[PDB]
RNA sequence: UUCGGGUCUUGUAAUUGGAAUGAGUACAAUGUAAAUACCUUAACGAGGAACAAUUGGAGGGCAAGUCUGGUGCCAGCAGCCG
RNA sequence: GGAUAGUGGCCUACCAUGGUUUCAACGGGUAACGGGGAAUAAGGGUUCGAUUCCGGAGAGGGAGCCUGAGAAACGGCUACCA
């Protein structure tokens, strides 16, 4: 009954381009 | 073809100690004790205006 | 007709039935000019060999 | 009970008027955004931020923003002090965003 | 002898002719008479409020053209009109008419640009992460 | 600067194994005027470990795509649109 | 002489004409509370210091007071202005 937000509403990380995971850590 | 040196005219332009006096007072007079505090609070001011 | 510069949202989905889960605004926009024709054309190509 | 608007004395000379959208029906949400001049947008606390929510920003965004209020609700339903005031956080920074 | 006083006592002197000597200091002047504010941009402020008037470059055939990407704009604080520079024009875009634009410092002559319009930073619509208020 | 020159286990857009652990949840105790938190700790908690790190900068390439100019096939601009 | 806790033109009566000043008196400006301090600098210097401590003044702006050892108090009082 209840429509929770999904992924791309939550964060709203938006349009970013691509970043390789090595720049995590 | 002869050109002759220019003769460097004596200033009758104000010098700076002395464009301080052609307004309607001496301007010197007029002049905040702590000009450091002067410019960063209006700097503060005119962003809130 | 409306005045321009009057702002709207679209949607394609109404009715409870079909809502799903998915965001139901579809678009946005602002309208810009009123007219009584519009002159909308599109590229025609023909092939030979 | 209540059914429609409600309009009640509110100060000396300042009056109010009470409507209760229905949540389930969209072409609602759209005409009250046009004439509502405060809005009190319910969020679910435990349960976090909703479709139907988030929609009636995006219309009052579109169609001039009204004075927008949160409130949280089903706060009692959390059963610690450390989630409870760590999940307010985020939903009012996300409200943040949206207003 | 360098043409300066250098007695023990002369003190006084060398004070006197320092401070009158100071004010020849055009930094000098400005800072104690709070006159260096007058050639900044913005007279002072950090950021230019302003008016959307129009956006000259909307017709220009070529894509992403310096003309495209600028807008006429009003100052609120004194109403001299200027043009500001927009990132692109997919951000010339989310700017229209009679938007509140908020300007900052930067084809010639074009010295600011546009970092807030409606309330919300160019580039935060353009990473599309918020929506424009109306 | 062209001319070319110097060097050796390098690359993979490939598969695959079991060990560790805290962010978090939580019996309890400690903590506290009473609480929250920390330090502790039963029990849960990892392969996209999606338990989804960001902010800026530089540079490509593509089309039966689109605009402009011209000593043919080019050049400029640029290209979310074929 | 009056007054005060008390010195003192603090005030009163009579007297003299004195007092400060190019070693800048007087007047004007100060986005001026002062200091312990803070920043920078190789050193001399330059700037900041409402703001955890000391000291001074104020409780919207003037004026005047009861009480009490101690107040010209204002989370005490009276008049006037806003
Ligand atoms: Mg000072
Ligand atoms: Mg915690
Ligand atoms: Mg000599
Ligand atoms: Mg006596
Ligand atoms: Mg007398
Ligand atoms: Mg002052
Ligand atoms: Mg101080
Ligand atoms: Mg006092
Ligand atoms: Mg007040
Ligand atoms: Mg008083
Ligand atoms: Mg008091």
């Amino acid at each position: 009954g209840k429509r929770a937000i999904n992924y791309q509403i939550l964060k709203n990380k938006g349009l970013t381009p691509k970043r390789n995971k090595d720049n995590r850590n | 073809e002869q050109s002759n040196k220019q003769h460097r005219k004596a200033k009758e332009k104000n010098t700076a100690k002395k464009k301080l006096h052609t307004q309607g007072h001496n301007a010197k007079a007029f002049a905040v004790a702590a000009p450091g505090k002067m410019a960063r609070t209006m700097q503060r001011s005119s962003d809130v205006n | 007709l409306c005045s321009p510069n009057t702002p709207f949202c679209g949607v394609q989905i109404v009715a409870n039935s079909d809502t799903g889960n998915g965001f139901r605004i579809a678009a946005t926009g602002i309208v810009e000019e009123i007219d009584v024709n519009i002159e909308i054309v599109k590229k025609l190509k023909l092939v030979g060999f | 009970d209540i059914q429609g608007p409600i309009t009640v004395v509110s100060g000396k000379h300042r009056r109010l008027t009470f409507l209760e959208c229905p949540a389930d029906d969209l072409n609602a949400m759209i005409d009250i955004a046009k004439i509502a001049d405060l809005v009190l947008l319910l969020i679910d606390g435990n349960f976090g931020f909703e479709m139907e929510t988030m929609e009636f920003l995006n219309i009052a965004q579109h169609h001039g923003m009204p004075r927008v209020l949160g409130v949280a609700t089903h706060l009692d339903l959390f059963k610690s002090q450390s989630t409870l005031r760590a999940s307010k956080k985020r939903l009012k920074h996300r409200f943040w965003t949206e207003v | 002898g360098k043409g300066k006083p250098r007695g023990l006592n002369s003190a006084r002197k060398l004070r006197v002719h320092r401070r009158n000597n100071r004010w020849a200091e055009n930094n000098y002047k400005k800072r104690l008479l709070g006159t260096a504010f007058k050639s900044s941009p913005f007279g002072g402020s950090s950021h230019a409020k302003g008016i959307v008037l129009e956006k000259l470059g909307i017709e220009s055939k070529q894509p992403n053209s310096a003309i495209r990407k600028c807008v006429r704009v009003q100052l609120i604080k004194n109403g001299k009109k200027v043009t500001a520079f927009v990132p692109n024009d997919g951000c010339l875009n989310f700017v229209d008419e009679n938007d509140e634009v908020l300007l900052a410092g930067f084809i010639p002559g074009v010295r600011f640009k546009v970092v807030k319009v409606s309330g919300v930073s160019l580039l935060a619509l353009w990473k599309e992460k918020k929506e424009k208020p109306r």
